[PDB]
RNA sequence: AAAACUCCAGUUGACACAAAAUAGACUACGAAAGUGGCUUUAACAUAUCUGAACACACAAUAGCUAAGACCCAAACUGGGAUUAGAUACCCCACUAUGCUUAGCCCUAAACCUCAACAGUUCAACAAAACUGCUCGCCAGAACACUACGAGCCACAGCUUAAAACUCAAA
């Protein structure tokens, strides 16, 4: 249920001091915001601190924790596979609704109508 | 301080999943909306700047819910085209 | 000669009272890969997903048995002056007969 | 009818004369005022 | 069957954790500010058994609020309550700093094992006020 | 609008009260 | 002042009053009650001091009886709490709309 | 003319929806349907668009709950856990 | 008017707590109250620690005080328990059954606001 | 980052004269200012309307006088960073101040810049266009929230409020 807008505004006629002050004409336009992008990860860290801790245990000899090293590089390996899996995935389908595009064209086909 | 020390905010972690139990944790602070709290009360927040700021949400909340019910009213008519060549 | 009135009156879309929950006969007229097009007397055709089952005693012609929700499906937003129409009613596919 | 339902009802008042027996009557008794309600306006107590 | 929510100190429980009941299992509390996470491990009747934290584990500065230096910390913290003979811990943290699940996570790493977090953060009702906002 | 004739009587109060300062 | 073993105006009218026992005559009397039930009956005895036909409620008599009341009650307010600018307002304002009424019924 | 319309009120009206609580007496000492009103984890007074309560009984929850909590009646952060057992009636959903 | 004083005792026996019952009726009815009914909502934890008159206090007994008592009594009457070092917390309102209960016809739906901003173009 | 603190930090327990999560997606009360923890007492003018800038009563914040309170915040100030400088923005510390009581001072972008009462359905932007009636105000820019006079518990104050010179625009 949306909030009401009864006399919330300040209009002439309102009794009352308005309760909201909208910067912009409360109207909905015929357009959707574009999806935002994800941001910073700093992934492979955890691996990437077990790798070091050998290191300084062990005089930094690679021989010495082969096993961790590996586990730092295949968490790389994995996380740029990651990296172009999600964005074919985002160019592909947006999980669960649909493209800001494609959601678009739906609202341009029945537009909003401020006008008489 | 004065309440019971265990029970306020504690979710019991199942199998070993401790990522399953702390993102719960996240959720409820979010859904009841403590971290929005913490994160607005780091910093005194003037009151009129409170008002600017309670009110805008409230204009947004209004806004969000609307294109909702306009972008689910709309979804069944995103069927494959009728006519095709018209 | 009878009056508009009276054809009004003595008529079958006067005599459903409120759509919502009335069982309704309906004919499929258009049929796009599965969603039927189907009619059931009234202003607006409905728009139905194909049933799986006995998925194919569904063509062109079928006469089938809908629940009806209503009979235009239209509404108002934040800015409007009129209402957003989708030039089609809600029903629901109960089975065929 | 409020001043009748009224003279009833003093009857029943706790006085100095009534304080102990009334006193021990509440120790022994204890009511509920608990009750909690269901999806459907219904009552479980 | 199972549930996230704990059980009540007087009543039956059939759940155990090595004998212990849920009131019994030592508690490792987690201050993750926003330049340092702060780790303590106390029995449940208030005995300190491990305290690890960035500046002990030697980031000096602003390296100290990184999810790594927490992370080591609880493996420092959970090192040491395995020295004083812990196994199960219950959590519990306060603040929104860089390194709350970092911590959580160094303590797994080092060998404790989590069955219960909570999250103690200091929220007003509003008392005191806080600083001013700054013109960043 | 803009705040064009305000910042005028700002700078009009502001030598006032530096000449009732100074003198 | 009306005295504290005095009886509420909706219940001065029953019947049954003198017969009834001396705790029903202490819980309906003025004593376990509270000021507005004085000023209705201060209005209603100042009402039959007064006015013809103390059944009018509409006439400007009436109407000062009644805002003259008001203004003793703002009056004892203002005595205690002294620092009740809004009470004030109201007294001063009564005062003024007594003083009007007043003067329309002196002409 | 016999088959024209005529006025008359609406028949087939629907009566007016009601609240979970209309027509029951909310009271403070009532800590057990206060509680239901409450989040079980931060004791977090619920709103309209959780609870489905009216105008009328959102106030008086409201300020039973305070009166209760500063009474000595009912927890402020947590629900007493004695009632995280009883019918729930609130339209929000923290597990997954 | 009527009042109901609600009285979280401590946690006592049987002897201790017919006497502050006691103790507080009679405070009552000196301070010129009609005292309509006690009850017992019964012994039970508290929700929180109630620290009251040097001592922390973890359980106690809930009672309830149904009285009349004129407007200038209450006062005095908290007064009273506020000095009693047997009472954790006694708190007087007016009794809720003295406010009735108003009818309610249903939750009146609102509409979609209309007539908000102008029919221009824009 | 440095400076600072190490009479420090973490858990626990005692503990406020400060401030009032959630509810609040509610739109209430008040003349305006303003009002959102709990309880109680008192209590929210006018059975036409408009109307005091010759009056009376109020009026956020800041400020003054006197006596108290002290968690936190913080003008000023000092220290540390930055910079060409940095009397700033960033960090740390601390005061006046914010709180209470008593008295002042009487100002705000005190603006929803949209007067009260009664009624109706197009310059541009903005919050569609108007009718009756009444009061208040306004008449190129700047000089000018200024000078002078008067009044005022105000004495670096407030209200009221010009003119000369200049311009052909604002
Ligand atoms: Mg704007
Ligand atoms: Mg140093
Ligand atoms: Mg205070
Ligand atoms: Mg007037
Ligand atoms: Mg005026
Ligand atoms: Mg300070
Ligand atoms: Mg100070
Ligand atoms: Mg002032
Ligand atoms: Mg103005
Ligand atoms: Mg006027
Ligand atoms: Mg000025
Ligand atoms: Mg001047
Ligand atoms: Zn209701």
């Amino acid at each position: 249920a949306t909030p009401s807008l009864r006399g919330r505004l300040a209009r002439f006629g309102n009794p009352r001091k308005p309760v909201l002050k909208p910067n912009k004409p409360l109207i909905l336009a015929n357009r959707v915001g574009e999806r935002r992008r994800e941001k910073g990860e700093a992934t492979c860290i955890t691996e990437m601190s077990v790798m070091m801790a050998c290191w300084k245990q062990n005089e930094f000899r690679d021989d010495a924790c082969r096993k961790e090293i590996q586990g730092f590089l295949d968490c790389a390996a994995r996380a740029q596979e990651a990296r172009k899996m999600r964005s074919i995935q985002e160019t592909l389908g947006e999980s669960g609704s649909l493209l800001p595009n494609k959601l678009n064209k739906l609202l341009q086909r029945f537009p909003n109508k401020p006008y008489l | 301080a004065k309440h019971l020390k265990f029970i306020a905010r504690t979710v019991m972690v199942q199998e070993g999943n401790v990522e399953s139990a702390y993102r719960t944790l996240n959720r409820i602070l979010t859904m009841d909306g403590l971290i929005e709290d913490i994160k607005h009360r780091r910093y005194y927040e003037k009151p009129c700047r409170r008002r600017q700021r309670e009110s805008y949400e409230r204009c947004r909340r209004i806004y969000n819910m609307e294109m909702a019910r306009k972008i689910n009213f709309l979804m069944r008519k995103n069927r494959a085209d009728p006519w095709q060549g018209c | 000669v009878e009056s508009f009135a009276s054809m009004l009156r003595h008529s079958p879309l006067t005599q459903m009272g409120p759509a919502k929950d009335k069982l309704v006969i309906g004919r499929i007229f258009h049929i796009v890969e599965n969603d039927l097009y189907i009619d059931f007397g009234g202003k607006f055709h409905c728009v139905c997903r194909r049933p799986e089952v006995d998925g194919e005693k569904y063509q062109k012609g079928t006469r089938v048995r809908l629940r009806l929700l209503d009979l235009e499906l239209t509404s108002r937003f934040l800015g409007a002056t009129t209402d957003t129409t989708v030039l089609e009613a809600n029903a629901v596919l109960l089975g065929i007969q | 009818r409020e001043v009748l339902q009224l003279q009833e009802e003093v009857k029943n008042f706790i006085t100095r004369e009534n304080l102990e027996a009334r006193v021990e009557a509440a120790l022994d008794s204890r009511k509920n005022y608990n009750w909690a309600i269901t999806r459907e306006g219904l009552v479980v107590r | 069957k199972f549930s996230i929510y704990p059980p009540i100190p007087g009543e039956e429980s059939s759940l155990r954790w090595a004998g212990k009941k849920f009131e019994e299992i030592p508690i490792a509390h987690i201050k993750a500010s926003h330049n340092n996470t702060q780790i303590q491990v106390v029995s449940a009747s208030n005995e300190p058994l491990a305290f690890a934290s960035c500046g002990t584990e030697g980031f000096r500065n602003a390296k100290k609020g990184t999810g790594i230096a927490a992370q080591t910390a609880g493996i420092a913290a959970a090192a040491r309550a395995k020295q004083k003979g812990v196994i199960h811990i219950r959590v519990v943290v306060k603040g929104l700093g860089p390194g709350r699940l970092s911590a959580m996570h160094g303590l797994i790493m080092g060998g404790l094992e989590v069955i219960s977090i909570t999250d103690n953060t200091p929220i007003p009702h509003n008392g005191c006020r806080p600083r001013k906002a700054r013109k960043l | 609008k803009n705040v064009l004739k305000i910042r005028r009587r700002k700078m009009n109060h502001h030598k006032y009260r530096k000449l009732v300062k100074k003198t | 002042d009306p005295p504290p073993s005095t009886l509420l105006k909706d219940y001065q009218n029953v019947p049954g009053i003198e017969k009834v026992d001396d705790v029903v005559k202490r819980l309906l009397s003025l004593e376990m009650a509270n000021k507005k039930e004085m000023l209705k009956i201060k209005q209603e005895q100042f009402m039959k001091k007064i006015v013809a036909n103390p059944e009018d409620t509409r006439s400007l008599e009436a109407r000062i009886i009644a805002l003259s009341v008001k203004i003793r009650s703002y009056e004892e307010h203002l005595e205690k709490h002294r620092k009740d600018k809004a009470h004030k307002r109201y007294l001063l304002m009564s005062i003024d709309q007594r003083k009007k009424m007043l003067k329309n019924l002196r002409n | 003319n016999e088959d024209l319309p005529i006025s008359m009120e609406n028949p087939y009206k629907e009566p007016l929806k009601k609240c979970i609580l209309c027509g029951k007496h909310v009271d403070y000492k009532n800590v057990q349907l206060l509680s239901q009103f409450v989040s079980p984890f931060t004791g977090c007074i619920y709103g309209r668009h959780i609870t489905g309560l009216c105008g009328k009984k959102q106030k008086e929850i409201t300020k039973a709950i305070k009166r209760a909590q500063i009474m000595g009646f009912m927890p402020v952060t947590y629900k007493d856990p004695a009632y995280l057992k009883d019918p729930k009636v609130c339209n929000i959903r923290y597990r997954e | 008017p009527r009042y109901e004083l609600a009285l979280i005792l401590k946690a006592m026996q049987r002897p201790e707590t017919a006497a502050t019952l006691k103790r507080t009726i009679e405070a009552l009815m000196d301070r010129g109250a009609i005292v309509r009914d006690l009850e017992n909502l019964g012994e039970r934890a508290l929700p929180y620690r109630i620290s009251a008159h040097s001592q922390q206090h973890n359980r106690g007994g809930y009672f309830l005080v149904d009285f009349y008592a004129p407007t200038a009594a209450v006062e005095s009457m908290v007064e009273h328990l506020s000095r009693d070092i047997d009472v954790i917390r006694g708190n007087i309102v007016k009794h809720p059954l003295t406010q009735e209960l108003k009818e309610c016809e249903g939750i009146v739906p609102v509409p979609l606001a209309e007539k908000l901003y102008s029919t221009k173009k824009r």
